[PDB]
């Protein structure tokens, strides 16, 4: 409603909105630490 | 000598009471509350488990924390799957915390804790506060373990740089990186970090948490923050309220820009500018000018009266029951002393006194 | 001996979920006690 048909630039719109965008970013920029793998794999004829 | 026993505990107790300095503390402050949901949680040492216990105490901290801080903020993330979950950003409603808590409430905690990817987290949702608020970290940590991705001590110079300051709540015992990261951010105390021995020690826990943490002298961020005080409007139509869009029938209205808003206190949606009441700041008076402790009196001197100043009990008759004000010199039985210094913050003596 | 592999798509998981609660619901339903014992 705001930036399509009334024409607020893109710009102004992410100003006041910045911790929404950093809060959606952060979600997937972090990765889990470093463990062993191999060892948790369990074969558990098949 | 049983009686005798718990005299000298109470006055044990008052002990660390009696040196009340009127220390300079942030009452505007904005906190991150870091809860962990790993497998460590689901030990039964405390009933029926750790992660039900400390969901239950969170929510009444949150509900403490806002009556008594009611111009701060808060935010809460959960560490899950050794990632840093965020359940609530950073406002003033006490509500929302408390509805995302429930939320969690049923999830059950998996995976593995990370310290930095919260910590990480934190940094972030920090960063959009203003300097005259007080950046904190209240980590309620249950694990012995953290398994992070990158160097956790890079992290911690970091917070540092960033005037955070962060309390780590362990439950089973010390961790060498918690106590590193406690000393390194409260520059060099290490009286921020806590290990519960009980249930009824963890309620305390989250209560001391509640008041505002005293500054450091060469941590200066002193400025004059604009704020505002609405009128309260008594409208007979429903009107639209400028910060959910919806119809509610009663609202303050901001001096600014005469936007209204539902509830307080809350940042204008229109102007930004903050909006309070009388009520809110008054809240935080007694944590500027807090009340001299109460000193017993020996029963070697003669009393004034048989009964006590303000609520008429007569003083049961070896240790005097009588607690005196020295600014005003008025004896105060046992049950006022508690309810004077923990309820009220005034002492009647003292009202009464003229000068 | 015989290794058989299966990997978990996302999608696969939501399904495992489902199939949870399904199977639980087909337990649940033979496990209902009878009417002379209800009441
Ligand atoms: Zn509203
Ligand atoms: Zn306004
Ligand atoms: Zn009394
Ligand atoms: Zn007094």
């Amino acid at each position: 409603e705001t930036v399509i048909n009334a024409g607020l630039p893109p710009s102004e719109f992410w100003s006041t909105r910045i911790p929404l965008l950093r809060a959606f970013a952060l979600s997937t920029s972090q990765k889990v630490g470093p463990y062993n793998v191999l060892s948790t794999i369990k074969p558990v004829n098949k | 000598a049983s009686l005798v026993a718990s005299i000298v505990e109470a006055r044990k107790k008052r002990t660390a009471k009696k040196n009340i300095t009127p220390y300079q503390r942030g009452i505007i402050r904005s906190l991150i509350l870091t809860l962990d949901c790993s497998e460590a949680m689901l030990e039964k040492d405390l009933r029926p488990n750790r992660h039900a216990m400390i969901i239950q105490y969170a929510i009444d901290f949150v509900h403490e924390f806002f009556d008594q801080n009611p111009i701060s903020q808060m935010g809460i993330i959960i560490m899950r799957n050794g990632l840093a979950q965020l359940v609530s950003q950073v406002s003033g409603n006490p509500q929302d915390h408390i509805d995302a808590l429930k939320s969690i409430r049923k999830q059950e905690p998996k995976g593995n804790p990370s310290l930095q990817n919260a910590l990480e987290m934190a940094r972030g949702l920090l960063l959009p506060v203003p300097a005259h608020c007080t950046r904190e970290v209240l980590i309620v940590f249950g694990s012995l373990s953290t398994t992070d991705p990158g160097d956790i001590h890079q992290t911690i110079d970091s917070l540092v740089s960033e005037k955070i300051r962060v309390k780590v709540l362990g439950l089973s015992a010390q961790v060498a990186i918690c106590k590193e990261l406690c000393k390194a951010t409260n520059y060099g105390d290490e009286s921020f970090y806590k290990i519960l021995l009980d249930e009824t020690h963890l309620k305390e826990l989250f209560n001391e948490a509640v008041t505002p943490l005293p500054v450091n002298k060469i941590n200066k961020g002193f400025t004059l923050v604009k704020m505002g005080f609405p009128t309260r409007i008594f409208e007979d139509t429903p009107t639209f309220c400028s910060c959910h869009s919806k119809l509610v029938y009663g609202g303050y209205f901001c001096p600014n820009c005469h936007s209204k808003v539902c509830s307080l206190p809350t940042v204008c949606p229109c102007c930004d500018l903050m909006l309070i009441l009388s009520t809110h700041l008054a809240r935080s008076y007694h944590h500027l000018m807090p009340l001299k402790t109460f000193a017993e009196v020996p029963t070697t001197e003669k009393f004034r009266s048989e009964d006590c100043f303000s609520c008429q009990s007569r003083f049961p008759i070896l240790t005097s029951s009588r607690y005196r004000c020295e600014d005003c010199k008025q004896e105060f039985c046992v049950d006022c002393d508690v309810f004077i210094h923990e309820i009220l913050h005034n002492c009647p003596g003292c009202e009464s006194k003229p000068v | 001996a015989t290794l058989h592999i299966n990997i978990t798509t996302a999608s696969d998981e939501v399904a495992q979920r489902e199939l949870q609660e399904r199977q639980a619901e087909e337990k649940r339903k033979q496990n209902a006690v009878p009417e002379w014992h209800k009441q």
